[PDB]
RNA sequence: UAUUAUAGUGUAUAGUUUUUUAAAAAUAUAGUUAAAUAAAGUAUGAAUUAAUAUCAAAAUUUUAAUAAAAAUUAAAAAAUUAAA
């Protein structure tokens, strides 16, 4: 019920906003917004490791 | 929606014209040339014949 | 042109023709047997009833396609509960195997 | 919609048009660089087929993306080694 | 009827989903 | 923001690709099962090897430290004693081939 | 909302000239003898002659058409030309008067006591011309020539060449249109009254560049 | 021009003259889509009867038109061999 | 009939949007008279040539015992008996003059059912008492007659009074009205001439006089013989001053 | 229903579009235009709009008591050929007043000429920016 | 006697044609499930790649 | 001056065309040969029923490329002339040849085996055709479903097409996945091997027996959904066995 | 609420608090079995509301 | 031979019924719930028809338990601790 | 057989497949200043309501509270849609 969908040629970025399925390389603002549960979006994994504290430790000294 | 209807004011609709024209029209037709069926002038079948040349 | 036609006071007002007190017509020793039918004029050649399963095809290819009957293969109510039946249903038995 | 060979990283641009609504986020095409049929992942919008009505053709507009892309591809620094062996205009 | 329309379309897209 | 825009680097997966924990290759054509982090350098981890080195358990936060090249989660890392998990232990809950690292990166 | 993009042109692009000339006495000059100069593609037709058939079935014949019509006007082998051919519209609902519509078997000229028009004698058109060097008095006697051996053939259907169109080539029809008065008599250019000296000159002019 | 209905006529003729100032820069060699009513069509059958030119189209004969207008489909071929016609002597003085 | 619409220039700098009326084959048809009442004579005129099967049979039949050529339209104008012309005469375009007043009767566009938005869109008392010193007043029982509400809206007889003519092409029988009408093209446009503006009367030796009874055609000239600029009548300007500006009287500064 | 609205009578509902194919109006509205040329109110024109667009025009509106005279580029222009349905529209900037008008062709006061034979796309696209600005701000 | 035939035998408008019921081998079936032609109505037509093989080049349907 | 009814206003759906100076709006290029604004007024295509402007697009592409796959196609109600014009602009696509063109309709049609078809059959199908390719037959018999009428737009010059060359479509085959009958006198023709892989490669689907599943899977579907003659899975026999395999099999050989 | 009979057969209106009913989807009426309940006995063999006793003695014994 | 789900299975050294389980609704493959059409439950015989039942009707969605206990349920001796 | 996934666990390319119709009103969504969707008709078929004679154009006058109750006067066609 969206003017974009109802549009008689869809746009691309109106495309790619609906294609929100699960699926790799799918969009993952869509999927964000919706529910936890409805999706299986996790935390974002993120290194804390050595390597990255040393590089911060080099760009202060 | 507010009192009963009696006999003859249920008959003025069939007084009327458009009741006549929506249900008591007879249809004039005639006998495909091709087919033998049937038929009403602007409408025909979808046999080869008929297609290429409508009776 | 047009076909006449005429509302009909049948449909109008159709009001339940008289029940039997104890099951009697009152005038039953006083006429003949004749079919009543036969003595009012109404008569047919060839009785058809869409009822019966011979005419159950016929009855389905009149019926609209747009009309949906659900219950088709399952039922809503369980039909493996005993219970009676109806009154004539159980009089007929009665009578058939008194 | 630009579209990068999974493995390559090989990008081709490609507009596409409602038929295909299904298979703009992921493709299957042979790769160039690659010489056996690759995925393809979607990795920015060019623009739809035809215009939405009683507007420009180029309202809703490539991304900032593909026009970089299509700079870099096509640019004054991009041609000038090519425009000498022949005029872009003309053979 | 417009939207219910569309509305029954993606009630029964997720029953067949959950089936 | 989605889909985030690759065309400064290709960010693509090398076949000799080597598990960050147990140091084997990853083979991406057979299957994306595989974690990927571009965090744009590059990390890979075998869905099973996510798990940190010292307790094999999974990441509370999802979040680990690397330690002599090997990831360790935040409680090993930082000392405090490994407390068993309750709704799972062996796995991480990351999502493969980049889907929970894809909200983050260059644009 | 411009109706044309930055693109509309290609970058560093240039563009042909629309106008002669930016001052509006030599442009009003141009146009003076353009429009006073004479026509070049204007040719008056010795006879428009028509045929019931198609134009896919008439252009097998035109050759032999137009020999027949050499012999028929007793002019030398290959004299006259013939124009294109041009099928009138197959109107459902019949507009006299119109170009493109199928000429009828009379007119009111011919049968002023009738109360209709024959049917359609012709779909198909083609102009016969002669030598431009022709006066206009030997044109309206070729045509009318034309024009009489033709009746006088169909009357006697009802060996030679008007016998030969008629039944072989099929060609039914023949007239002598009246001469295409449209131009314009320019007595004025851009407000300014065209002298009879400034005319003659311009004539003149142009009769020097064309010989 | 383009709108011209059946036959052409000597108005249509003047005009076409008339417009030939407004087209300065035109000459008898100049590409054929420049002819009035001479549409995508038209000029794609032009080029492969190998005509290049409004010189050459004006060039034609009856027999090359009617072949054209009525087995190569072109429509309005009449119009624009008429335009050749008429604009093809102007464009010669012009060149010359 | 409404050929088309196109704009025209005054020799002042005035603009009118005309609209050119094509007329067709026009001739009288019939003369009616209810039996020779004074002031009911009347001459039925037709509009443009039409083959035999077009017509209904009826309307085939009123041709044929007419005797005139079938014509697809035929209206009617009341006239007095000196303006009488004989049934099949050729009516010219040149029956009017540049200049004169024209009454223009045809069908508006059909718009549909509309609604009050739309048609009558904006978007008397009975009794009651003037003083505190009575009580007595008469309410609204029913919905009057007169009540702008909605309704089908379009087609319809309209009659613009008074047009001025601004030009007259005799050759392509044509007549261009400085003016838009709301109707479709190839409505049959009906032209009367007015009687009347402003007190006067439309003809007068001051003015002019008409080609009474209607234009007869000089034997020696032949239309098929003149051009279409040759054959074009333009009307006097019908302002008086440039309408973009103001009258001397009213101007700040003239240039003349 | 004390009145009516719709005509049914057969003059009314009758139309001639049909039997339009015997009066070319084509024709005749080019010869209006070839009139108007004669005449001098206009000049024929034979552009297309990538020749014409940015081309500058000078106009001289013969108002009283002193005519204006502008100078402006060619913002888009109706018609290609010449015709009465025409009309060419114009930007006309002096000293603090930046005008976008409409000018139509035949008009005997409003004498618009195009001065240059080319017009300047880039020229064009730089001045429907300074309009566009101008405008904004206002 | 073809009059005849056709008026008796002959197929309706609005039943008894190929639009209203369509006789299978020895049953009714509604027009959509004709299994004589895949048409624009039929349920043949949403049907597509079970599982076996693309089996079209069309993509956007079936 | 202005018009008397100023701006882009809706009129009656039958109205006539006036040339009043308007501002027109148009969405897009409608002269493009696949875009086309679909509406009631006589220069657009009738709009057919739909839930979206979008909807209707896709109905129009889902028709044309039926109608390119099988020259062929029944349509009921406004959408016919739709898909008979679309089906003019495929041809005319065809007939230009243009990669422009060919791209295009591309990028309207689902099927790029269906436009390789069109491009290569149709420019040589309708080199000798003017302006109508399709033909649009009105059938007597309405659609139970609704009462609609139903249309039979078929392409014309079937002669001179060569992969749909002899099929008489009087009746459709015994199978929807069976190729289309074949004229008596045209049984000898042979079509394109690459069309006759791409049909057999369709067909094969339907001869797999988890086809039969799904068809039986499908009679119980509509038969819980409500629609009445739906027999049961248990009575219902499968589409396609070994003996009317062979069978069919011989008889595609014979006909070649 | 109650506008009409309480038994199912009534045709006016009721309402759940005043007559709760059970969900008979479809049954006959006062006049006897219908078409419709016929083609529900002839297909599924009992009536489509389930409570009702299947009864064809009589089929039997003509059969 | 363009392709066969058998054959691909062959290929891949996998199992055509797994393979079809993958490829069909997971409750006709798996002890899971999941909504079955009613038709599809079959009746017993009546006096002009046949008894009717899933086994017959539809041979290919029956369940497996071989591949239902090899999936989903564990075995007790792969945990079997003493 | 309804707005509507019941989500515990858990996973991410199985296309895991039922939403009519050829306009309009109304209603809902959608280069001045501070244009889309929902039709009739075929088919199915409720609900509030129901003293009422085939009915109560209208005005005037009056009777015990709205008074189509009364009287006088007058002249009120039928059907269809919309409008409080
Ligand atoms: S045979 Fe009668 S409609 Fe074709
Ligand atoms: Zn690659
Ligand atoms: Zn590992
Ligand atoms: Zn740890």
């Amino acid at each position: 019920k969206e003017y974009r969908l109802t549009v008689p040629y869809r746009s691309e970025v109106t495309m790619l906003r609906l294609a929100n399925h699960k699926a790799i390389n799918s969009n993952i603002r869509e999927l964000f917004k919706k529910p936890l549960v409805m999706n299986n979006i996790k935390a974002i994994p993120r290194d804390l490791g050595e390597i990255p504290r040393d590089y911060v430790l080099r760009l202060l000294f | 929606p507010k009192r009963k209807k009696n006999p003859m004011q249920l008959r003025r609709k069939v007084y009327g014209l458009h009741f006549k024209e929506k249900y008591l029209k007879m249809e004039e037709w005639y006998y495909c040339p091709l087919c033998a069926e049937p038929k009403k002038p602007g409408e025909w079948c979808r046999r080869e014949d008929c297609r290429q040349i409508k009776p | 042109m047009y076909a006449r036609f005429t509302t009909r006071s049948k449909f109008y007002f159709r009001p339940a023709r008289p029940a039997l007190a104890y099951n009697v017509d009152p005038n039953v020793m006083r006429r003949p047997k004749v079919k009543r039918g036969l003595l009012k004029g109404t008569y047919s050649d060839e009785t058809v009833d869409l009822r019966d399963r011979e005419r159950l095809e016929l009855l389905e290819s009149m019926r609209h396609p747009r009309e949906r009957d659900f219950y088709q293969d399952h039922t809503y109510h369980n039909q493996w509960l005993r219970r009676d039946l109806e009154k004539h249903q159980k009089q007929q038995l009665a009578a058939r195997y008194k | 919609a630009l579209f990068s060979c999974f493995r390559c990283g090989y990008m081709y641009e490609f507009a596409v048009s409602n038929s295909y609504c299904r298979k703009l986020t992921l493709r299957n095409d042979h790769c160039p660089r690659c010489d056996q049929l690759t995925l393809f992942r979607f990795m920015s919008v060019s623009g739809m087929v035809g215009n939405m009505p009683f507007k420009p053709i180029g309202v809703p507009g490539p991304s900032y993306a593909t026009l970089w892309w299509r700079k870099t591809r096509e640019g004054k620094e991009a041609s000038a080694p090519l425009d000498a062996v022949c005029k872009s205009d003309r053979w | 009827a417009a939207a219910a329309a569309a509305a029954a379309a993606a009630a029964a897209a997720a029953a067949a989903a959950a089936a | 923001p989605a889909y985030n825009e690759d065309v400064d680097r290709p960010m693509v997966v090398p076949p000799d690709a080597i598990c960050f924990n147990c140091d084997k290759p990853i083979d991406a054509g057979d299957v994306n099962s595989y974690v990927w982090i571009p965090a744009g350098q590059g990390y890979f981890f075998h869905f099973g090897c996510f798990k940190c080195n010292r307790c094999k358990y999974r990441l509370g936060h999802n979040k680990f430290y690397s330690k002599d090249g090997k990831a360790w989660c935040i409680p090993c890392a930082l000392g405090r004693d490994v407390r068993v998990p309750t709704r799972r232990w062996h796995t991480s809950y990351v999502n493969t081939h980049r889907t929970g690292s894809r909200l983050t990166g260059h644009f | 909302y411009w109706p044309y993009n930055e693109d509309f042109v290609p970058e560093g692009a240039e563009t042909s000239r629309f106008q002669s000339s930016g001052s509006p006495g030599t442009r009003r000059r141009v146009l003076q003898e353009y429009a006073l100069s004479p026509l070049f593609g204007a040719r008056v037709p010795c006879c428009v002659v028509g045929t019931l058939r198609t134009a896919k079935e008439i252009i097998v014949l035109k050759r032999d058409i137009q020999s027949l019509l050499c012999e028929l006007m007793e002019l030398p082998q290959g004299s006259v030309t013939l124009g294109p051919l041009q099928q009138l519209r197959e109107m459902m609902l019949y507009r006299h008067g119109t170009p493109l519509s199928p000429r009828l078997g009379d007119e009111r000229q011919l049968n002023m006591d009738a109360y209709a028009r024959r049917p359609i004698a012709a779909r198909t058109m083609m102009d016969v011309f002669l030598a431009e060097d022709m006066s206009l008095d030997e044109i309206v006697n070729f045509g009318r020539l034309s024009l009489g051996k033709l009746q006088i053939a169909l009357n006697n259907l009802r060996v030679e060449p008007a016998q030969l169109l008629v039944d072989r080539m099929g060609i039914s029809y023949c007239e002598i249109p009246s001469l295409d008065e449209s131009d314009y008599v320019f007595a004025e250019v851009g407000g300014v009254a065209v002298t009879d000296e400034e005319a003659e000159r311009v004539a003149q002019r142009w009769a020097e560049r064309c010989e | 021009g383009i709108a011209t209905g059946g036959r052409v006529t000597n108005e249509d003729r003047r005009w076409w003259l008339v417009h030939l100032e407004c087209a300065p820069d035109v000459t008898p060699g100049t590409f054929i889509a420049w002819l009035d009513c001479c549409g995508t069509h038209t000029c794609k059958k032009l080029i492969e009867r190998n005509i290049w030119t409004i010189e050459q189209v004006a060039a034609l004969d009856s027999d090359q038109v009617d072949e054209l207008k009525y087995r190569e489909g072109c429509l309005k071929m009449d119009v624009v061999w008429e335009h050749a016609r008429t604009i093809i002597t102007p464009l010669r003085q012009r060149e010359v | 009939v409404k050929a088309f619409t196109c704009k025209d220039y005054d020799e002042l700098g005035n603009q009118f949007d005309c609209t050119a009326f094509w007329f067709p084959d026009n001739q009288v048809v019939k003369h009616s008279t209810r039996n020779g009442e004074v002031g009911t004579d009347k001459v039925y005129v037709g509009a443009m040539n039409v083959p035999v099967e077009f017509h209904k049979p009826h309307v085939a039949a009123f041709y044929k015992a007419a005797g005139v050529p079938v014509k697809h339209v035929c209206a009617g104008f009341p006239i007095t008996p000196d303006a009488y012309a004989p049934v099949g005469t050729k009516l010219d375009v040149r029956h009017f003059k540049p200049g004169q007043e024209v009454t223009i009767t045809f069908q508006n566009t059909d718009y549909g059912f509309r609604g009050v938005m739309f048609r009558h869109g904006f978007d008397g008392d009975s009794r009651w008492q003037r003083r505190p010193g009575a009580m007595g007043t008469e309410g609204q029982k029913r919905i009057y007659p007169g009540h702008r509400m909605a309704g089908q809206t379009g087609a319809a007889a309209e009659t613009y009074q008074g047009v001025p003519v601004w030009r007259i092409d005799y050759k392509n029988s044509l007549i261009y009205l400085p003016t838009l009408l709301d109707a479709d093209v190839g409505t049959y446009v009906r032209f009367s001439d007015t009687i009347n503006t402003k007190g006067l009367t439309l003809w007068n030796e001051h003015r002019g006089l008409p080609a009474f009874p209607t234009f007869i055609p000089p034997e020696d000239e032949d239309l098929s013989k003149l051009a279409t600029d040759e054959c074009q009548l333009k009307s006097p300007p019908l302002y008086m001053y440039f309408r973009d500006e103001f009258p001397a009287t009213q101007l700040v500064s003239q240039a003349d | 229903g004390y009145t009516r609205e719709r005509t049914n009578r057969h003059f009314f509902v009758a139309r001639a579009n049909a039997f339009f194919s015997r009066l070319p109006i084509a024709r005749v509205q080019r010869s209006l235009a070839m009139e108007a040329v004669r005449e001098g109110r206009m000049r024929p024109w034979k552009y297309t709009k990538e020749q014409i667009l940015g081309a500058p025009v000078t106009c001289n509106f013969e108002y009283n008591p002193r005519p204006v005279r502008l100078i402006g580029t060619v913002m888009d222009a109706h018609t290609e050929e010449t015709s009465i349905k025409g009309g060419l529209k114009v930007y006309a900037r002096n000293e603090e007043t930046n005008m976008m008008l409409w000018i139509p062709p035949g008009n005997p006061k409003l004498r618009h000429e195009v001065t240059s034979t080319k017009g300047s796309f880039q020229h064009y696209l730089d001045e429907r920016d300074k309009w566009d600005e101008a405008w904004i701000t206002g | 006697s073809q009059q005849s035939r056709g008026l008796l035998s002959g197929s309706g408008k609005g039943f008894s044609n190929e639009f209203d019921w369509v006789e299978f081998k020895n049953k009714l079936y509604p027009s959509k499930m004709d299994p004589r032609n895949n048409e624009m109505g039929s349920v043949f037509r949403r049907v597509g790649d079970l599982g076996s093989f693309i089996s079209t080049s069309r993509s956007m349907e079936r | 001056r202005a018009p008397p009814v100023i701006g882009c206003t809706r009129k009656a759906r039958w109205a006539g065309i006036d040339d009043n100076p308007t501002i027109t709006y148009k969405p897009w290029d409608t002269t493009e040969p696949l875009m086309a604004d679909y509406g009631w007024t006589r220069g657009k295509l009738p709009k057919f029923r739909a839930r979206s402007p979008f909807h209707r697009q896709q109905i129009a592409r889902r028709m044309v490329t039926e109608m390119i796959r099988k020259d062929y196609c029944i349509v009921g109600g406004a959408r016919a002339p739709a898909l008979r014009i679309l089906a003019d602009h495929v041809v005319e696509l065809a007939k230009a040849g243009d990669t422009d063109s060919r791209q295009q309709l591309a990028y309207f049609l689902h099927d790029p085996l269906m436009v390789d078809k069109a491009f290569d059959e149709y420019p040589r199908r309708f080199k000798d055709m003017n302006a109508k390719y399709a033909m649009m037959t009105r059938l007597k018999s309405r659609r139970r479903t609704d009462a609609v009428a139903m249309y039979f737009v078929e392409y014309k010059n079937r002669d001179m097409s060569d992969n749909h060359k002899g099929e008489d479509y009087s009746a459709g085959p015994e199978r929807f996945f069976l190729p289309p009958r074949i004229v008596e006198t045209e049984k000898g023709i042979q079509r394109p091997p690459h069309m006759q892989m791409a049909f057999d490669r369709w067909a094969s689907k339907f001869k797999t027996e988890e086809f039969h599943h799904w068809w039986r899977l499908r009679h119980a579907k509509l038969r819980y959904w409500g629609v009445r003659n739906v027999p049961h899975p248990s009575d219902v026999d499968p589409l396609w066995t070994e003996k009317e395999e062979e069978e069919w099999h011989n008889e595609m050989l014979a006909n070649t | 609420y109650q506008r009409g009979g309480w038994s199912p057969g009534s045709k006016h209106q009721k309402h759940m608090t005043l007559n709760p009913t059970l969900y008979l989807y479809r049954f006959p009426g006062p006049h006897g079995p219908g078409p419709y309940t016929m083609k529900y006995w002839w297909t599924l063999g009992c009536f489509p509301t389930g409570m009702e006793v299947p009864f064809r003695l009589h089929e039997f014994l003509s059969t | 031979g363009r392709f066969n789900m058998d054959e691909a299975a062959a290929a891949l050294q996998l199992n055509p019924a797994y393979a079809a389980a993958l490829y069909r609704p997971l409750n006709y493959t798996f002890h899971i719930r999941g909504q079955l059409y009613p038709a599809q439950k079959g009746r017993p015989s009546r006096p002009g028809s046949l008894a009717a039942s899933q086994g017959r009707m539809f041979p290919l969605y029956q369940r497996n338990d071989r591949l239902d206990k090899e999936l989903f349920r564990l075995n007790s001796r792969g945990l079997t601790t003493e």
